[PDB]
RNA sequence: GCCGGCUAAGAUCAAGUGUAGUAUCUGUUCUUAUCAGUUUAAUAUCUGAUUCCUCGAGGA
């Protein structure tokens, strides 16, 4: 775990684990993902499948 | 360390930012170091320069490598005769070919390094195999014109 | 309940101009709460006198600026600006920034 | 003794605070002069009245209703 | 019956602003509310000290007062101050929310100083003059940390150079105020 | 008729507030509060607020006639900088757990709430609400 | 004990004296008197009727607030006559 | 301040001098120790309890 601000005056081992895991899921969570946050419509049906992610549309297209 | 650059060889027209200025070109140094001495208050020729990646310090290596600055041989580096004012350009196998056009040397030679930066100190020692090629030594080498620095090569220990 | 409203071009398509409406789902004010948020689409055809529904894409929040920007559209969507392209069945989000602090009232582009 | 007073008068004027107020008491006291100053402003309130479709008489009293207890009942 | 800073760090939206004395709060979760509103300067740092504000260290000896340039370049007529207003500029200056503390006092293109005391003369008007570190960058290649960096008989034209300047970066509307004195 | 000369006097200013002398401090809080009132309508926000940044630390001193002056020369910013300022420099000692910055920093506010009680409506931060009690002002949050 | 009055203030118009003449009232300052002083009935009365505010000798002109202080509404408390108790 | 330390880093209790006010100086002592309560943001403070070794003596 990296040592920064918000681990400071924190003792303990697993206070230290818990608020790491906290941290990690709040700051993955508010960046900008594009691989699984976007909108792709594959030209397959091409009127139809704006459900495709980023990585299905590279299967559709390869 | 490796991200940094220590730089030899700094005469009183260079200062922190010059160095930072004309390491500019090779990459982007992020900050200049120059410790002051205790009794005269100014450099003593030796400085750092901390870079942001370690390909930048390798390229102001290779390419300030001798080179004359403010009329002084400065150069970049990786952070019984003795010689003293010698270039800190050359390295210990360069010191010890120069030596070998003189006499045998017995070993390989060292030079001294500061405590802070450990690149250049100032002075070296070398061995000599016989006191013959001491004597050349101190006959062509202790005055010869090295690479814009004019080195004196003397004696170590001597027993009247 | 309608707060927003655009014409605009989309690059992907030719010379069509289309008319976004951004629309609050069961808000109410004091407190306030919001059941959700739909953009609607229209072709705005016969020398922009008529309007035709094309189609009607959800979204989690009050969408209260819509602005076209470089062939494409930026949407904020209460908290949230995103960039949205024109597609067959819905607008397709691009890009999203989550750092604005409270509420999107306007969205400007130079 | 003059700073004493000081200290009494600036305790006497209602929406002052000390060491020992809560956050109940400077919320309250924000909310109320909030709603007089809506009282106050006379295009505050026709910003409020479009917005909510009401006449400025209704939301003025509606305003003048939630003044008596803002913020809900205290705590304990 | 109190927290303690790793349970009040679980809480919080932003942990790295709770610090040791925050637990001991009458109400730490609107003290740590406050300390992360996105303005508001904390306080002076100095509350927990025993030093009365004025730190006896540092070697605070120094030259009393040094006036402004403008300071030095009857007494003066309107000409001098013609002179006074067309020198004055503005001073730096801190923003909103920089608070002063005792101990924050303390804490390509070559010169022509430089290039007269390295031996280098000055730039010919159609040659090749090149500086000792361009002959390394002319025959091992161009440095990879700046590839946008410009050199005269590498990569720019000889007649380029003028004066000082051995070196170029050429990086790979409206932007007039809009209102403004004439 | 100071307004052209705030900029020459600011850094002899900042060499008085940073001295150990207490006179020196107490006569350059003077100074401050007569430019901020003389100065007022003419645009010298920024020295008087960069004035600021080295007045405030002076607000937990004991000596009298030091922290007289120093709430002088606050009250004179409050007119000259505006209340919005001094709120923000306020806000985080309001609920300090020590009780020595407690009561100066309300004694500070008392004044700002004195004087500009309304602009102090615009001003207030957002506070969430909990379980017990409801604190956001919904009014302000209407978009027509 | 030296305390301001800072009772509702009314018609009745504050007195300096000789010495006190171009003194303001609040602040002690002698720059752009301003404002002219007011002060209560209870001040105003019997031989108290003309009397410097600061002192309380016999009044010879009008007290006035600064402009320092008129910028600040400090002429907005209440009596602003010297009272000892 | 000098090359972590040399006890000029703090509190306190008596007395003297003196001012409109702030103050200035001397003796001191500083718990070298533990627990409970008060209190302090935390210290602090205050309120109470708590045979051995050496050469007739000293220390713990
Ligand atoms: C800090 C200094 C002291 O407080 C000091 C003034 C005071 O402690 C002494 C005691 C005492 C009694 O000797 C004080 C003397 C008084 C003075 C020097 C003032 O003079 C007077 O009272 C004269 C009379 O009352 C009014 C003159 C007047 C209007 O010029 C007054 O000053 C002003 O109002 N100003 C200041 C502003 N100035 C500009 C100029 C452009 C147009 C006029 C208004 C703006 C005009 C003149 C007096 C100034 C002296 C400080
Ligand atoms: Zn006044
Ligand atoms: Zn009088
Ligand atoms: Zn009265």
């Amino acid at each position: 775990i990296p040592n920064t601000a918000h681990f400071a005056n924190v003792t303990q081992i697993e206070d230290a684990v818990s608020l790491w895991a906290k941290l990690k899921l709040q700051k993955a969570s508010e960046r900008w993902q594009p691989d699984t946050e976007e909108e792709y419509e594959d030209s397959s049906g091409n009127v139809v499948n704006k459900k495709t992610y980023e990585d299905l549309k590279r299967q559709g297209l390869l | 360390q490796d991200a940094t650059v220590y730089v030899g060889g700094l005469d009183e027209k260079v200062s922190e930012p010059l160095l930072w200025e004309l390491f500019l070109q090779a990459g982007p140094v992020v900050n200049t170091h120059m410790p002051k001495d205790r009794v005269t208050g100014q450099h003593q020729g030796y400085g750092f320069v901390e870079f942001l990646s370690e390909e930048d310090a390798d390229y102001a290596i290779k390419i300030m490598n001798m080179i004359k600055l403010y009329g002084k041989p400065i150069r970049v580096n990786k952070a019984n005769i003795f010689i003293g004012n010698l270039d800190p350009e050359i390295d210990e196998k360069l010191l010890y070919d120069t030596f070998s056009a003189f006499g045998v040397i017995l070993q390989t030679p060292k030079i001294m390094r500061d405590p802070d930066t450990g690149n250049s100190k100032g002075y070296a020692f070398i061995n000599f195999a016989s006191f013959d090629a001491s004597d050349a030594a101190i006959e062509a080498m202790n005055g010869q014109y090295l690479c814009n620095r004019p080195i004196t090569v003397s004696y170590a220990f001597k027993k009247d | 309940a309608a707060f927003s409203v655009a014409v605009c071009r989309f690059s992907n398509t030719g010379e069509d101009w289309y008319v976004l409406v951004g629309v609050a789902k069961d808000l109410i004010l004091n407190p306030r709460s919001v059941a959700g948020g739909f953009v609607y689409t229209y072709k705005l055809v016969n020398n922009g006198e008529k309007l035709e529904f094309l189609h009607k894409t959800p979204v989690e929040e009050v969408p209260a600026a819509i602005a076209p920007f470089q062939g494409r559209v930026l949407i904020g969507v209460g908290k949230l600006l995103r960039v949205y392209d024109l597609g067959k069945k819905k607008l397709l989000r691009k890009c999203e920034n989550k750092h604005i602090a409270n509420y999107i009232s306007g969205i400007q582009t130079i | 003794t003059i700073h004493s007073q000081l200290e009494h008068l600036q305790s006497k004027y209602i929406g002052t605070g000390h060491a020992d107020t809560t956050k109940w008491e400077w919320l309250v006291n924000q909310h109320r002069d909030s709603y007089c100053s809506y009282m106050g402003h006379f295009d505050l309130l026709n910003y409020f009245a479009i917005a909510e479709n009401e006449s400025k008489a209704r939301v003025r009293f509606n305003l003048m209703e939630k003044m008596l207890q803002p913020c809900g009942p205290p705590a304990d | 019956n109190r927290f303690t800073v790793a349970e009040l760090k679980q809480l919080v939206a932003r942990p790295d602003v709770v610090e040791m004395h925050d637990v001991t709060a009458q109400d730490p979760k609107l003290l740590v509310h406050l300390k992360a509103t996105r303005n508001s300067v904390p306080v002076p740092r100095h509350w927990c000290f025993k030093r009365k504000y004025l730190q006896g260290k540092r070697g605070i000896e120094k030259p009393p007062f040094e006036l402004p340039d403008f300071i030095k370049r009857d007494i003066d007529y309107q000409k001098l101050h013609d002179a006074f207003f067309k020198w004055q500029t503005k001073p730096k200056l801190t923003i909103h929310g920089d608070l002063y503390y005792e101990g924050k006092e303390f804490e390509g293109d070559l010169s022509d100083e430089l290039r007269i005391s390295l031996g280098m003369p000055v730039g010919p008007n159609a040659h090749k003059v090149p500086p000792p570190w361009l002959i390394a960058m002319q025959r091992y290649g161009p440095p990879p940390s700046y590839p946008n960096l410009k050199i005269p008989g590498l990569n720019s034209p000889i007649p380029p150079l003028y004066g000082d300047v051995f070196g170029t970066n050429a990086a790979e509307i409206d932007r007039t105020p809009w209102g403004e004195l004439e | 008729m100071g307004k052209d000369y705030i900029y020459a006097v600011t850094p002899l200013l900042e060499d008085a507030l940073m001295d150990r002398d207490l006179v020196h401090r107490q006569t350059a809080s003077a100074v401050v509060q007569h430019m901020s009132l003389g100065v007022y309508g003419f645009g010298c926000e920024d020295s008087l607020n960069h004035l600021l940044n080295y007045v405030w630390p002076n607000v937990f001193e004991t000596s009298p006639h030091v922290i007289q002056a120093v709430m002088g020369a606050l009250e004179g910013l409050r007119v000259a900088i505006g209340p919005c300022r001094m709120l923000q420099y306020c806000l985080q000692g309001l609920f300090h757990p020590a009780r020595k910055v407690r009561d100066v920093y309300w004694k500070i506010y008392n004044s700002i709430y004195i004087g500009s009680q309304d602009a102090l409506i615009a001003h207030y931060p957002r506070i969430y609400n909990d379980d017990k009690n409801t604190y956001i002002r919904y009014e302000l949050d209407y978009i027509l | 004990d030296l305390i301001f009055c800072r009772k509702q203030a009314g018609v009745a118009i504050g007195r300096l004296c000789e010495k006190c003449d171009g003194k303001c009232v609040i602040c002690d300052s002698y720059v752009r008197p301003c404002t002219l002083v007011r002060i209560c009935d209870e001040c105003n009365y019997g031989s108290y009727q003309g009397r410097c505010v600061i002192c309380g000798g016999p009044g010879v002109s009008d007290a006035y607030y600064c402009k320092e202080c008129t910028i600040q509404e400090k002429d907005r408390d209440g009596c602003p006559k010297i009272v000892n108790l």
